[PDB]
Parts: C-alpha cells; sequence; structure tokens
C-alpha cells in the first residue's frame, strides 16, 4: 500500500 | 524579506536535513504571502519529509510493539507515545498554518492548500485516538471534498493535484475508513478521466501523470485484491 | 538501569533515531562501569551515525559555498549556514570526545578496549580537524595523532591484523595520514603495510574474523589503490 510523492573513504 | 528566508530552506533541502527548512518555511507563510507554487513546494517537501521521519519511527515502533510479547513494552509504547506527539506537535503546526494563512487565500491554491490539511489530519489520523478521531477524519474529508468539488469543477483531469487529490483521499478511503470500494471508485474515475487525456498531458507531466497512475495503478490492485 | 538503557538505545536505532540512541548510551557511559562490546559496538554506532549525519550536510553546504563563490549576499548567507552547522557537528564531537576522556578511556582495561577507544578519540579528533581551521586545526590534529599513535603503538603489541580492530584503526589511521596531514606517501607506507602484514596471515581467520578482516582489507586495498592511482 503506497501514496502520492514528493572519492575518498573510511571504517 | 522572505527571499532569503526561502533561500535558507532550499540549502537546508540541499543539505538534507529538512527540520530547519520546514521552520524556516513556516516563517516565510506568517508573513501571510500567497505561497508561489515553487515555496509551496518547498513547504511541502519540509513539513512531509518532516513528519515522514517520523511516520517510518512509528511504524516501526509499533511494529516492535506488537512484536512484544514488561518494561520492554511499556518503554516500546512510551517512545512510541513521545514520536507521536512529535508527529502531532508538527501537524498542528502545519494545520494552524494553513487555516490562519494560506486556506484564508485561486482554485490551483485553494485545493493544494486544501488537500495538503486533508493529508496532515490524515497522519493524525495514522495516529489520533479517542473520539476525536472522527473529528480528525471529518476535518479531513471536508478539505478533501472541497478540493475535489474545486477540482473536479476547475482542473482539467490532465492536472496533478486533481489526481493527488483522488490519490491520498483513497488511501485514506482504504487505510483510515477499510473501504476500498469507495476508494476504487474515486481513483478509477480519476485514472480513466486522465486517460481521456493521455496524449494530451504536458510534456513533463507524462512522467507525472503516468507515475501518479502508476501508483493508482498498484493500488487500485491492492484494494480490488 | 542502564540495562534499560540498551533496549531503549536499540529501539533508538531501529527507527532511526540515533540522536536517542546516543543519548542513552551517553548516560551508560556515565555509569562508569566497564562497557561490554556489545555496549561499546552500539556507542561506537550511535556517534558515528549523528556525526555522520552533520558531516554529510556539512561537506554538502561547503560543496555549494565553493560552487557559488562569486554570488556575494547569499554566498554570505550560506557561508552562515555553514558555520550554523559546524557549531553542531563541533558540540557533538567535543561531548563524545569529553565522554571518552573522563569515563572510558580512563577506565579500558582490556588492550582491545583501550586500542578502540584510543582510536575512537583519534577518529573524532579527526573529525574536528576537518572541520577546524588554524591553531585550533593544529592542535587537533595533533591530538588525533597522539591518540591514534598512543593506540596503534599498544596494538601493534597487543594485536595481530588477523583482529579486525587493528584493521580497522590501520584504515582510519591511514585515512588520517592521506586526509588530514596530506601525507599520501605516510599514508600509503602505513596502509600497505597493514594489508600486507594482514595477507601474511589472511588465511588463518576466523569465520566472522575473516568476514570482518576482509570487509576492512578491501577498504585498505581500495584506498590504497585509489591513493597509488
Amino acid at each position: 500500500s503506497s501514496s502520492a510523492p514528493n572519492r575518498s573513504a573510511s571504517e | 524579506d522572505k527571499n532569503e528566508l526561502v533561500q535558507k530552506a532550499k540549502l537546508a533541502e540541499q543539505a538534507e536535513r529538512y527540520d530547519d527548512m520546514a521552520a524556516c518555511m513556516k516563517s516565510v507563510t506568517e508573513q501571510g504571502a500567497e505561497l508561489s507554487n515553487e515555496e509551496r513546494n518547498l513547504l511541502s517537501v519540509a513539513y512531509k519529509n518532516v513528519v515522514g521521519a517520523r511516520r517510518s519511527s512509528w511504524r516501526v515502533v509499533s511494529s516492535i510493539e506488537q512484536k512484544t510479547e514488561e518494561k520492554k513494552q511499556q518503554m516500546a509504547r512510551e517512545y512510541r507515545e513521545k514520536i507521536e506527539t512529535e508527529l502531532r506537535d508538527i501537524c498542528n503546526d502545519v494545520l494552524s498554518l494553513l487555516e490562519k494563512f494560506l486556506i484564508p487565500n485561486q482554485a490551483e491554491s485553494k485545493v493544494f492548500y486544501l488537500k495538503m490539511k486533508g493529508d496532515y489530519y490524515r497522519y493524525l489520523a495514522e495516529v489520533a485516538a479517542g473520539d476525536d478521531k472522527k473529528g480528525i477524519v471529518d476535518q479531513s474529508q471536508q478539505a478533501y471534498q472541497e478540493a475535489f468539488e474545486i477540482s473536479k469543477k476547475e482542473m482539467q483531469p490532465t492536472h496533478p493535484i486533481r489526481l493527488g487529490l483522488a490519490l491520498n483521499f483513497s488511501v485514506f478511503y482504504y487505510e483510515i475508513l477499510n473501504s476500498p470500494e469507495k476508494a476504487c471508485s474515486l481513483a478509477k474515475t480519476a485514472f480513466d478521466e486522465a486517460i481521456a487525456e493521455l496524449d494530451t498531458l504536458s510534456e513533463e507531466s507524462y512522467k507525472d501523470s503516468t507515475l501518479i497512475m502508476q501508483l493508482l495503478r498498484d493500488n487500485l490492485t491492492l484494494w480490488t485484491s
């Protein structure tokens, strides 16, 4: 059922 | 100035944290201006997300509570009631703003603000308790009724507002009134009426209209099923 | 009792309402008793999440500022908004820092826990260093480095790189060397030495630890290529 709508890294 | 408030709201949207977005768009609105469709959409994005996070939380916590067999369940309840009191506070915070400024002020604008009132009563209705659950749903159906009249007279069935009425109003009918027949009548009417303009749609609203209609089609499948 | 707050924390997690999960485990910190690894992990998740939300916000506003640098008054206002993020971010970090410094690090008895908290102190000072400027930046970076190094010199004795908390340290410490010390050769040498010290035993790991280790080592390895590239 549904309704209306509107490079590094680490640990 | 209203413009710098609107800009700070936009910035909070872009940062993707919305409580300061809503808390700014509020004080945009208290100038009593007619919110143009952009700031109107920003106000919806803001309060919708600010409530939507609570709605998600509430669904999760209610599920956990149901999954309880104690301080455990009591605590789950107490957190739920905190979430609900947040969500109530925010909805009241919107509904009073509409009543005091927006609904006091074009057919499109009328319909938009009235739908919004309906939906915020609906999100109370998901959370409401006691006999005033009726008064909430009543004031929602009152708003949706004024919306549906204005839109059926003064929105072509191409209009995405007119469909957003029917879609949310039907979700109200099924989730709040458990009346799938009432939902599907309005939904199918709106869906086929939009198909009566299926090629008349605007170059963007093709995607809009078809997405709204896809959600109509799916929940029509639900409520018929 | 903290026993209740543990459930309150899990509840605050599942809602994605981490602020309350942190506010719970924070008062679990003030119990002064030694956290179990379960509580330690909860507290880590909690403040890592609560900071992460502000980190992501801050980077986004910071980018928007640098995208629009010619835009005068709205650039000024975007800066005011940005600082109005940074002060929140800082307050959250100083919270967790003081909580570590006055309860957990003073108490931590396990070498593993000593490592975990000394790491975590390093991390949060890094998250401040990412924010700070000038002599504030200098001091915070220094004390982050001090905390990492203290953990690093401990874990080098006390843990094989077969244990994931040591790899997590080596990863974050190397991210600090690259990102904050601007020391990419030091970063790569640290990251690689950690990785290949892990390779030397990579097949000896246990059923979970190999998953955990591999999950981290792939980040070591990918950072190594990112920086060598």
